[PDB]
DNA sequence: GATCGATCGATAAAGTTTTTTTT
DNA sequence: ATCGATCGATC
């Protein structure tokens, strides 16, 4: 259970002694799913000081929250914060000195890297005044 | 198989049909002039066996391959080391399903086909006989790559502490072979709903290349095979043909037979020509003599002089239709595509002007431009059709000023600056301000400001609108002929069977009799034309004293002399004559008094 | 190497009398370059062995070398080095061919390609114009130990021996050879070499017009680089030969082509059809031929062999295309030393037929045709990567107008672009752009040649001569002659006319070209101080008869008044500026302008 | 205009390259069948399903219908039934959408296969109806009407390559539309752009173009 | 002049004139190193090569090695000493180009003390001794023999400046 | 992305001399207006709304309309801004020609 | 059963002049 | 061409 936010490599466990972490097989029968969305949000008109480039970030909706938020209008949010990576995985290989805490974050046990860490943020219920 | 083997060698050089021992008889004739290749005609084949034709149909590249080995070997023995293998040609005519068996039986199956072909490329090269050698200890082999499942059909190997890969491609002693990737469109008549046309790709030989020019029908035979390039969801792959025989039609390089010829002489010979081709020609058009003849002197043409020194005479003519709708002025122009050699028809709007001549883009192998299109690059020797020439109001000016009287053009964009070459003979049919108004009130306002472009044209006819109430009972008798009841048909099949000239015979024609004569008009003729024009300049300015105004110049007047060079083309005579220089005459006097009207 | 020496060997003993006539001529060019050089207070080694000298008596040594012309050249040079140093070595490179002579049917047009001499001998003319980078490369560096004082000696094989399949060694400096020694390599005793890539179009009127012009690439080496100008009808010839892995890589090269032609070639010859030699006899001929006091009316109405009249034009034409001088002055900007001039015409009479001949008698001239697009003077950034990852501005069409001349058609009939493009670069002589790029100032000396029509029909009489065409009148004032072509009905004008079409169905040429560009690198005399007085008061006057007449004039067109006459005394070759050129100068302006 | 019924199925291939990669699936739509546009989607039990298929019960009876003394007194009476109105336009109008024959010929000029009416109305009686209620009648059909007709919409135009491609040929309406239905009345402003490009898909009918692409004529009569 | 510079003037000593573009800024260039394990202290020291190198073990010293306990190894910047660079390019004085082909860039680079005193537009000549450099990227399928080479400063003789 | 310009952010306090006044005027004959407009010159795009300085003295030569200059015809007939020349300018000149028997010949002189 | 050594496989590339409708 | 990971062999 609890596919992490890279985990798509349940390897862990078998029943008998077999060969473990060999193989997987996404089975789309038993593992229900859910639906989500991922849209970005803006600052509200009356709270900039000049035109100095608003700035930003992103959310995600997990729930039934899903197409509730209609987009362009003053809306209001629940409010866990997350960070989230992603670098390093089976398909495709993985300015300034953006990142440059990240020279910090290497030496996992798996493979020498350079992995960043990106601030997010995560949302359970909407409601939308005016 | 070898067993196979054995069983061709001793079958092409005593198949026969009654004693004339034909394919010893052209191998020996295809071994002195050096072209090392067979036509087989596999309907002609069949008089052996049902099987081994068999064991053809159904499977593939594996019998190309013993049948090319086989007639090497007989070619071989045929002579008593410098001996190339040969190549094949192979040709049927069952049917053609156009461009729709797609997937379902037809992968590596005979099949004949029908196309128009826009678009070749340059060439390339792959091997056919190697010399390998080894890092380790300089072994040497030869691996002979003969036919295609493209390359990778067999890869170098591994044998001779040793690494792998340890194998070089030499070149000291190789041989090779071109590859076209010419691409083939749809003949654009028969796939009918709704539909746009699709394309496919096909490469060749260098024994059977460069028999093409864009623009052209041709029928084709060939394989289905199925390459896969790593430049899209499932593992899927591409089509693509395999040629073997272009068997088509004419060229549309001036070899052929004699024959073809023989009866042109002996049509030649009758001095009936001028008068028959206005009735043979079109076959649907009611009369329209004085048009008609400036139509088969417009498909001839002059010559070209490089006279000694830089400059050269535009030797070709440019006819220009205007007039009344409903009197055949653009249903005439598709009856001249069929009958030229070359003919394109992009008859509407004029087409983004600067994209007629020459296009450039970036592309998309090395981010680079070249050039690619333009609907003059394909149209030398040939005839252009367009319409239209008063709703284009944009460039069509500016892009066919240079593009004639001197044919030399050149494109001044990002990369090249380059003179290509150009002979081209252009043609149009346009509208004046709405027609009728026009020829009843001040005689000018049909090209509503510039007299420029008409000094450029020639040969100017205007045709009118009449009540002639007698000749006009028999066009209405005329069309309820040809519409329904096709007696036509069969009225142009007993009248034209000893007297009329069927439309394929001229393209047949045309070809030929330009292509060989290189006339020249009399020398004593110069007094009849000099005396001509002095009258016609006083014809002229004898007009400009009545507050008139627009257009004569002096680019018509050699412009008669192109026109007495045509029908000297036609009879193929070198010199010119007299009776010959009158009618051309008659036929622009006919179109001297129309600027006074 | 024992059976294949032989006959490498047996040629050793053979061509020594066909060098009988080169032994002189390999010896003397470089004992002057022990000479030049070692009294300072220059030439490669080319080997130019005739084709006749080596058929005239050796069949077998000559059938080799246009069949399988790749076991047989490194023979030839393998003589010719030791043939160098046993005439000079007293004083304390390999000598690599040129090969000139005649071949018998290789003049292979690159429209088509070979399919029998593949890797053989062939010779290939046409144009280039791709003309890309410059760069050196190595043959052999000479690694030395710093430790124990020895040196190290290694050779770097590529595609460039041109014949052997050599296993190549794809290392840069291999460091730490079999020693404890920490190596060090003396660059300056290592020797390089360069290259560089230029592809060839087709010569476009001998290709009959089925195709668009294809073109080949060929790689030459240091002898001959910075040789070839884009726009130069060149004619080369090397080997012929492939390279690459294809087809058979280690996987899935399915339907791709893996055989590069390329041509690794010698003796790049430039062709005419600056190279014109002359003896004593035609230089002296010109000299009489300098003599008479009719020869600016003589080489006049011997131009243009098809058209009546016109002597204000045709002495125009001459006299524009020498061309006049330009005294950049010192410390100060240098003044329009070109000459640009206009013609304007009623259509059909000949206004646009003797633009077109002046390009055969070009000296190096290739003009454009003036299509609607940005490059007419610029590059805008064009680079393609420049074998990945180099930019360059390639020039479009002034590269090749320097010291030459141009012309292009339908000034009027253009968009806006061309109108500001040929506003800078007549009042400068120059351009400098940073497109995406670096600003760079080259130069170039060009002079145009115009062609336009009026709009209006036949209306140049009935109302105002000036502001006729409308475009703008700053590159009217940057222009001076604005010849307005009459064609007026006159009963003997036209009759003449209609039998001189006639006679065209059927004191020369290759001596004018040749009097021209001879005369244009004689003495300029610039000074009369008596000549410069009858000019002014030839432009006082018509200074108060300008607003009383036509057309009204400016003080640069004084600056005409003496650069016709510059030019005029040039066609005298003479260093002194006479009297007789203050009237041609005159009455040719009257025409101009009355 | 089309619409598909299928099955939907996943297919997480666990590598996606626009967003990150992330524990998520894409979406792929198999289909089983597929049909046209549909017009007046009001019903309940048919003209939704393109049946069209004249069996049993249909093609043996539709030969008495035909054999009738005064048929093309009663079709063309009983084809637009809402509107009552004067006969002559519902003659003129049943018979330009039963059009004629496209007779070819032997190596000559083709003949015109159809027949193109023009009606003329005053503003307020049905002539914007008889149109409208043509076009569900018809098996194909296209509306583009008035102001916003692009010159070269109606017919084919070329749309430029995406990041790796080549210049295609992408048509409008015109050569989809087999019997379609304009409305020329008088957008004046554009009279003098469109109208160049309509009367020569019948005079030089199968008319195509080639603006700076390939030369080619497609075929729409 | 840049136009006849090609051929054996490869690890020499030769003035070029031109005008000074494209000026980059001033960045510490490395020249020794040290590594701290924090173990043993010995600082390690190597040489620099070209423009990318690698770090070394840590299980490599003399005190802080070969024991069961290792120092980890990482970089200190004040126990090594840092220099100078600044990279230009050069073009071409307009007339002693030929009639021909555009003018050609070359670079540059400063060394010692003679930065920050060069300036776009700058009338001047630079003596200089040659040197060409490996690119170390993409070395099979490109870059076989070749070598982009550049010069290295030694002298600048600058001119033209109540 | 850095701070790239033309002359008036690095020509304060100096001389601008310009040439060639009906070129490129959809954005040049608002922008000469604002040195003139007491120090505005700003880059007010999308990056940043800062504003620098201005400080510097114009010299302008707005080249004529077709012909000379028709004297009997009015003026600011070839001018392009009337709003700049009334008040955002202070004083004028003009280089008029008339065909002058004696000052042409030295001016003939002073160029030959 | 764990550790070390050897062999095999996978990883690094780059853009910005012509042409369409539109205001 | 270099680095990392996996597999096989030896202690
Ligand atoms: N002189 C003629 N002889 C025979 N048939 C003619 C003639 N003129 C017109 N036609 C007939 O007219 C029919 C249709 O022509 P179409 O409708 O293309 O004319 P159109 O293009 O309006 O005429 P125009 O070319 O003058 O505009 C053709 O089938 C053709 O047979
Ligand atoms: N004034 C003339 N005298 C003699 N020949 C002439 C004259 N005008 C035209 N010609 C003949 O016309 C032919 C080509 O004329 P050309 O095409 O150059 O006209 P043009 O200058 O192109 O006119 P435009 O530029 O207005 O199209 C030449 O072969 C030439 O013999
Ligand atoms: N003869 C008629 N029978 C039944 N209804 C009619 C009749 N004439 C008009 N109508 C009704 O009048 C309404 C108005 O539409 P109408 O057909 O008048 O537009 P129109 O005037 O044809 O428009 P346009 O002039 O733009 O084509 C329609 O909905 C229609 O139902």
């Amino acid at each position: 259970v609890e596919q992490s936010f890279k985990y798509t490599e349940p390897t862990f466990c078998p029943n008998p002694s077999c060969e473990n972490r060999a193989f997987w097989t996404l089975n789309v029968t038993r593992s229900r799913f859910l639906d989500w969305q991922k849209v970005r949000i803006q600052e509200n008109a009356n709270e900039i000081p000049t035109g100095s480039m608003p700035r930003t970030l992103d959310v995600i909706l997990r729930g039934d929250s899903v197409e509730r938020a209609k987009p362009g209008d003053r809306c209001k949010f629940t409010g866990v914060e997350i960070v989230v990576p992603d670098v390093t995985q089976l398909g495709l290989p993985g300015k300034t000195t953006e990142g440059l805490n990240s020279g910090v974050t290497g030496l996992r046990s798996l493979g020498v890297r350079d992995l960043t860490y990106k601030i997010s943020f995560l949302a359970c219920h909407v409601i939308s005044i005016g | 198989n070898t067993e196979i083997i054995k069983s061709f060698k001793n079958f092409i050089l005593e198949f026969r049909l009654d004693s004339q021992f034909i394919y010893r008889d052209q191998l020996r004739n295809n071994i002195l002039v050096k072209n090392y290749s067979l036509t087989v005609n596999m309907e002609h084949l069949i008089g052996y066996n049902e099987d081994i034709y068999k064991k053809l149909s159904d499977e593939p590249s594996d019998i190309i391959p013993l049948f090319e080995t086989a007639i090497t070997q007989v070619a071989k023995r045929i002579s008593i080391n410098s001996l190339p293998t040969f190549q094949l040609i192979l040709n049927s005519n069952a049917n053609q399903i156009p461009l729709r068996d797609l997937d379902s039986e037809h992968v590596s199956k005979i099949v004949r086909l029908s196309g128009i072909i826009i678009s070749t490329s340059v060439l390339s090269s792959r091997a056919t006989y190697l010399s390998i050698m080894c890092r380790n200890c300089r072994h040497t082999t030869s691996i002979t790559i003969n036919n295609f499942n493209t390359g990778n059909t067999v890869s170098l190997p591994r044998s001779c502490n040793c690494g792998p890969d340890p194998y070089i491609i030499i070149h000291e002693s190789s041989k090779f072979i071109d590859q076209q990737f010419l691409k083939l469109q749809e003949i654009p008549e028969l796939v009918p709903v709704g539909e746009m046309p699709r394309n496919l790709t096909m490469t060749c030989d260098r024994y059977l290349t460069n028999k093409v020019i864009p623009g052209t029908r041709v029928t084709i035979v060939g394989i289905y095979s199925i390459y896969n390039s790593k430049n899209s969801g499932v593992a899927i792959r591409t089509p693509y043909i395999k040629i073997l025989g272009i068997q088509s039609d004419v060229e549309t390089v001036t070899m052929f037979t004699e024959e073809e010829e023989e009866e042109f002489l002996q049509l030649s010979r009758n001095p009936k020509l001028y008068e028959i081709l206005t009735n043979s020609i079109a076959p649907s058009i009611f009369g329209n003599e004085d048009i008609k003849k400036a139509i088969v002197c417009l498909l001839m043409g002059g010559s070209k002089k490089i006279l000694p020194d830089g400059m050269r005479l535009r030797g070709d003519i440019n006819v220009l239709l205007l007039g009344d709708p409903g009197t055949a002025k653009s249903q005439l122009l598709k009856f001249v595509e069929k009958v030229s050699p070359i003919a394109v028809y992009t008859s509407g709007k004029g087409s983004s002007a600067a994209g007629l001549t020459a296009s450039v883009q970036r592309d998309p192998m090395t981010r680079e431009f070249y050039l690619e299109g333009g609907a003059m690059v394909l149209a030398d020797g040939g005839v252009v059709c367009i319409d239209e020439f008063d709703k284009m109001r944009d460039e069509d000016r500016v892009a066919i000023h240079e593009a004639m009287e001197q044919q030399t053009i050149s494109i001044a964009k990002a990369g090249i600056t380059t003179v290509l070459n150009s002979r081209t003979s252009v043609l149009a049919a346009a509208n004046p301000i709405y027609g009728r108004y026009d020829d009843l009130k001040s005689p000018g306002d049909n090209i509503d400001f510039q007299t420029t472009i008409l000094s450029r044209f020639d040969m100017i006819f205007i045709v009118k609108d009449d009540h002639n109430e007698e000749r006009d009972i028999s066009i209405a008798n005329h069309v309820i002929n040809i519409h329904t009841g096709n007696a036509n048909a069969m009225q142009n099949q007993q009248e034209e069977n000893g007297s009329e000239i069927s439309i394929e015979k001229m393209k047949r024609y045309i070809t030929y009799c330009r292509l060989k004569c290189a006339p020249r008009l009399s020398p004593q003729a110069a007094e009849k034309l000099s005396s001509n024009f002095v009258t016609i300049r006083k014809q002229l300015l004898i007009n400009e004293l009545e507050s008139t105004e627009r257009p004569i110049t002096i680019r018509q007047l050699e412009a008669i002399i192109r026109i007495t060079e045509s029908l000297a083309k036609l009879e193929l005579s070198p010199i010119a004559q007299e009776r010959h220089v009158d009618e051309a005459i008659r036929l622009f006097q006919a179109s001297t008094m129309d600027a006074a009207s | 190497p024992d059976a294949v020496f032989g006959d490498r060997v047996r040629r050793f003993q053979e061509f020594l009398d066909t060098f009988t006539s080169y032994r002189d001529s390999v010896r003397s060019i470089q004992v002057y370059n022990s000479n030049n050089a070692a009294n300072y207070n220059i030439l490669p080694h080319r080997i130019i062995i005739s084709l006749d000298d080596l058929r005239e008596f050796d069949r077998s040594f000559w059938s080799g070398i246009l069949v399988e012309p790749a076991y047989f050249i490194p023979p030839a040079e393998k003589a010719l080095t030791d043939l160098a140093d046993s005439m000079d070595d007293v004083p304390h490179h390999p000598w690599k061919l040129s090969f000139k002579g005649s071949f018998g049917a290789h003049a292979l047009s690159p429209r088509t390609l070979t399919a029998q001499h593949l890797n053989k001998l062939v010779s290939v003319e046409g144009i280039v114009t791709k003309t890309s980078l410059v760069r050196p490369k190595l043959i052999r560096s000479v690694h030395y130990a710093a430790k124990t004082g020895r040196f190290h000696y290694r050779d770097y094989t590529d595609a460039t021996t041109t014949l052997t399949t050599r296993i190549p060694t794809p290392a840069i400096y291999p460091t730490e050879d079999t020693e404890g020694n920490k190596l060090t390599t003396e660059y300056g005793y290592s020797t390089f070499i360069d290259h560089q890539r230029i592809t060839v179009q087709e010569m476009p009127e001998m290709a009959p017009a089925g195709q668009l012009p294809r073109s080949i690439d060929v790689i030459l080496d240091d002898d001959l680089v910075d040789k070839t100008k884009p726009g130069d009808r060149v004619n080369v010839v090397g080997v012929f030969k492939s390279l690459g892995a294809g087809g058979m890589n280690q996987s899935n090269s399915n339907t791709l082509i893996g055989f590069k032609t390329l041509i690794l070639g010698n003796t790049v010859y430039p062709l005419h059809a600056a190279r014109q030699m002359l003896t004593d006899f035609d230089i002296r001929n010109i000299n009489k031929l300098s003599k008479k006091k009719d020869i600016f009316d003589i080489l006049s109405q011997s131009l243009a062999p098809s058209i009546y009249g016109h002597d204000h034009i045709k002495k125009a034409i001459l006299l524009m295309l020498m061309g006049g001088v330009e005294k950049n002055l010192e410390n100060g900007s240098h003044l329009r030393g070109d000459i640009n001039i206009l013609m304007v015409g009623d259509p059909s009479t000949a206004k646009s037929q003797l633009l077109r001949f002046v390009l055969n008698t070009a000296s190096l001239a290739i003009a454009t045709t003036g299509r609607g697009s940005s490059g007419v003077g610029l590059t805008a950034a064009v680079t393609t990567d420049r074998e990945t990852g180099e930019r360059r501005l390639e020039a479009g069409a002034m590269v090749l107008a320097d010291r030459g001349v141009v012309c292009i058609d339908e000034f009027d009939k253009m968009t806006d672009v061309d109108r500001v493009a040929i506003h800078e670069v007549m009042e400068q002589q120059t351009v400098t752009i940073a497109k995406a790029g670096i600003h760079t100032t080259l130069n170039a000396r060009c002079s145009v040649i115009a062609a336009a029509n009026p709009v209006f029909g036949q209306y140049d009489v009935n109302r105002d001569p000036h502001q006729n065409i409308a475009l703008p009148d700053s590159l009217l004032s940057r222009f001076d002659l604005l010849f307005v072509v009459t064609d007026d009905i006159n009963e003997i004008r036209d009759r003449s006319i209609s039998e001189h079409v006639l006679r065209t169905h059927r004191v020369t040429i290759p001596f004018l070209r040749k009097y021209v560009q001879y005369a244009k690198e004689r003495v300029i005399p610039q000074l009369t101080q008596e000549a410069i007085n009858v000019i002014v008061k030839n432009y006082t006057d018509l200074r108060n008869d300008d607003n009383t007449k036509k057309s009204p004039i400016t003080a640069r067109t004084l600056e005409t008044l003496i650069r016709l006459a510059t030019a005029h005394a040039k066609v005298r070759l003479s260093k002194t500026v006479n009297k007789v050129d203050a009237k041609v100068a005159a009455n040719l302006l009257r025409f101009a302008l009355l | 205009e089309v619409e598909v019924t299928g099955i939907y199925k996943n297919n997480y291939d666990g590598n996606l390259n626009a967003k990150n990669g992330f524990p998520v699936f894409a979406t792929i739509i198999e289909a089983n069948s597929i049909k046209r546009r549909e017009g007046n989607t009001a019903n309940e039990g048919e003209e939704g399903l393109d049946v069209f298929s004249w069996t049993e019960e249909e093609e043996r009876e539709f030969r008495k219908i035909s054999r009738d003394r005064g048929i093309i007194d009663k079709i063309i009476s009983s084809m637009a039934p809402s509107i009552y109105g004067h006969r002559d336009i519902k003659t003129a109008v049943a018979c330009s959408l039963f059009g004629g024959v496209p007779k070819n010929v032997n190596g000559k000029h083709s003949i015109r296969g159809d027949i193109n009416v023009l009606l003329l109305g005053d503003p307020g009686t049905a002539k914007s109806q008889i149109l409208k209620y043509v076009e569900k009648t018809a098996h194909r059909a296209v509306f583009a009407t008035g102001q916003g007709a692009s010159a070269v919409g109606l017919t084919a135009s070329v749309r430029k390559d995406p990041i790796t491609k080549e210049w295609t040929l992408e048509g409008g309406a015109l050569v989809l539309a087999d019997k379609g239905v304009c409305l020329i009345d008088e957008f004046d402003k554009m009279n003098d752009q469109d109208r160049t490009s309509i009367h020569e898909a019948m005079e030089q009918q199968s008319i195509s173009i080639s603006k700076a692409g390939i030369v080619t004529t497609l075929q729409a009569r | 002049s840049v136009r006849q510079i090609k051929g054996d003037f490869l690890g020499q000593l030769i003035t070029v004139r031109g005008i000074i573009t494209r000026v980059s800024d001033v960045k510490p260039a490395v020249e020794v190193i040290a590594y701290t394990c924090d173990q043993c202290g010995y600082e390690v020291f190597q040489e620099v090569n070209s423009r990318t190198f690698t770090p070394l073990s840590e299980c490599t010293s003399e005190e802080c090695s070969q024991n069961q306990t290792k120092g980890q190894l990482f970089m200190s910047t004040r126990a090594s000493k840092f220099s100078a660079f600044q990279e230009c390019k050069i073009q071409e004085l307009s007339q002693q180009v030929p009639v021909g082909h555009i003018p050609r860039s070359l670079n540059i680079h400063v060394n010692g003390t003679l930065v920050r005193s060069l300036s776009p537009g700058d009338i001047v000549d630079v003596t200089g001794i040659f040197l060409p450099a490996p690119y170390t990227g993409f070395k099979a399928l490109k870059a076989g023999l070749l070598t982009e080479t550049y010069l290295e400063a030694q002298f600048v003789r600058q001119h033209k400046k109540l | 992305m850095i701070l790239e310009g033309g002359a008036l952010v690095l020509a304060d306090n100096g001389i601008c001399c310009i040439d060639e006044f009906d070129k490129m005027d959809e954005s040049d004959r608002t922008a000469i207006h604002e040195v003139m407009e007491q120090q505005t010159i700003s880059i007010s795009k999308a990056g940043i709304n800062t504003t620098l300085n201005a400080r510097t003295s114009i010299l302008a030569a707005a080249n004529p309309l077709y012909g000379r200059y028709n004297p009997r015809l009015s003026p600011l007939d070839n001018i392009n801004l009337p709003a700049a020349l009334l008040s955002r300018f202070d004083i004028l000149f003009l280089m008029l020609d008339i065909p002058s028997r004696d000052d042409d010949e030295k001016l003939a002189e002073h160029v030959t």
